[PDB]
């Protein structure tokens, strides 16, 4: 909801 | 009812490398990434690192890198975790904890933790003293001292004992560990009858049976 | 790195509100850190509860609810059961790993207050015989869960060869665990006055034994 805790894998 | 099974105890020499499983059940194995955190008494919770089980892509913490290898097989649903080169500092407990999706969100379900134990010392039965008070009810027990690894099995009178019956957990001073057990009876039966512990070691195909004497 | 803190431990009764917060050792705690609350219920049994500052876990009961409150992230909860004594950890992500914090030991008065029972036992001869003593002070029947112990020989302060394994939870709700001296048998031929001191909310307990 804000960015940052994705970046998959 | 969505569960994780870890093994619960497991010894390794400084040197080698172990390597923990994690067993998944009750959803859709991919759906959702596995974390694994590591505990030691003091200091807290560490992060260890992912894996996500469609991807197979991972992310790890800058310091268990070129510690820790996160895997999965996918057909019997479990994740793994090989730590290389173990050391002292190695020994602890390790969880595997599901992670869930969806504008960033949770840490749902956990297993039970394997607990790691890193040492070199060969296997120690365990001494049994007994514990008797200084000649109303009456207390009594047992001293298991030092014995290694864990762990030990103290029982009262074979199973002659419900309460009064108090089992404390081990603690460790000088790379061994020690134990005791009290049995609280009426001042009645003591020394009338009597009491015996029953303490039993695996680690050391040991089993000691120690009968009260107030003296 | 990001050090995170919360409470030592907090005190809260049945049916009232305790609340829990997180500290972020890089400023303050934003939406971005993601703070993730886990519970640890005894024999390591953990659950999350709140995921990304406010996601409350499926299954988990209504009474927890996650929130920002200042800079800091935090964990209420109304009307407080008594299953709920627990310890509790928060997670903060940091761009790309996770820290938590030291947890916070809860605490809900389910019950009343009792203090400890201890019991001093000497060392046993056929110990005595190996060439080394051990004095076994047994504490049980405590609540809240947390006790302070303390050695004397002859009435001084002793540190050394000194064990005290961590509270555990009894059969009727309360609590017990047990502290260890250890001295050679010589050294304990040499002193007179033994005794083992429980201190337990404030009020101290002892058990002495002479020689």
């Amino acid at each position: 909801d804000p960015r940052p805790s994705y970046i998959s894998h | 009812q969505v569960q994780l099974q870890q093994p619960g105890a497991e010894l390794v020499k400084p040197g080698a490398s172990v390597k923990l499983s994690c067993k998944a059940s009750g959803y859709t194995f991919t759906s959702y990434w596995m974390h694994w955190v590591k505990q030691r008494p003091g200091r807290g919770l560490e992060w260890i690192g992912r894996i996500d089980p469609n991807s197979g892509g991972t992310a790890y913490n800058e310091k268990f890198k070129s510690k820790a290898t996160l895997t999965v097989d996918k057909p019997s649903s479990t994740a793994y975790m090989a730590l290389s080169s173990l050391t002292s500092a190695d020994s602890a407990v390790y969880y595997c904890a599901r992670y869930d999706y969806y504008g960033g969100s949770y840490f749902d379900y956990w297993g039970q933790g394997t607990t790691l134990t890193v040492s070199s010392g060969g296997t120690t039965p365990p001494s049994v003293y007994p514990l008797a008070p200084g000649s109303s009810m009456v207390t009594l027990g047992c001293l298991v001292k030092g014995y290694f690894p864990e762990p030990v099995t103290v029982t009262w009178n074979s199973g002659s004992l419900s309460s009064g019956v108090h089992t404390f957990p081990a603690v460790l001073q000088s790379d061994l560990y020690t134990l005791s057990s009290s049995v609280t009876v009426p001042s009645s039966p003591w020394p009338s009858e009597t009491v015996t512990c029953n303490v039993a070691h695996p680690a050391s195909s040991t089993a000691v049976d120690k009968a009260i004497v107030p003296r | 790195q990001a050090v995170v803190t919360q409470e030592s431990a907090l005190t809260t009764s049945p049916g009232e509100t305790v609340t829990l917060t997180c500290r972020s050792s890089t400023g303050a705690v934003t939406t971005s850190n993601y703070a993730n609350w886990v519970q640890e219920k005894p024999d390591h049994l953990f659950t999350g509860l709140i995921g990304g500052t406010n996601n409350r876990a499926p299954g988990v009961p209504a009474r927890f609810s996650g929130s920002l409150i200042g800079d800091k992230a935090a964990l209420t909860i109304t009307g407080g059961q008594t299953e709920d004594e627990a310890i509790y950890f928060c997670a903060l992500w940091y761009s790309n790993h996770w820290v938590f914090g030291g947890g916070t030991k809860l605490t809900v008065l389910g019950q009343p207050k009792s203090s400890p029972s201890v019991t001093l036992f000497p060392p046993s001869s056929e110990e005595l015989a190996t060439n080394t003593a051990t004095l076994v002070c047994t504490i049980t029947d405590f609540y809240p869960g947390v006790v302070t112990v303390d050695w004397t020989v002859d009435g001084t302060p002793v540190t050394q060869g000194m064990e005290t394994t961590q509270p555990s939870k009894q059969s009727n709700n309360k609590y017990m665990a047990s502290s260890y001296l250890t001295l050679t048998a010589a050294a304990w031929e040499r002193h007179s006055s033994y005794s083992c001191q429980v201190t337990h909310e404030g009020h101290t307990v002892e058990k002495s034994l002479s020689r």
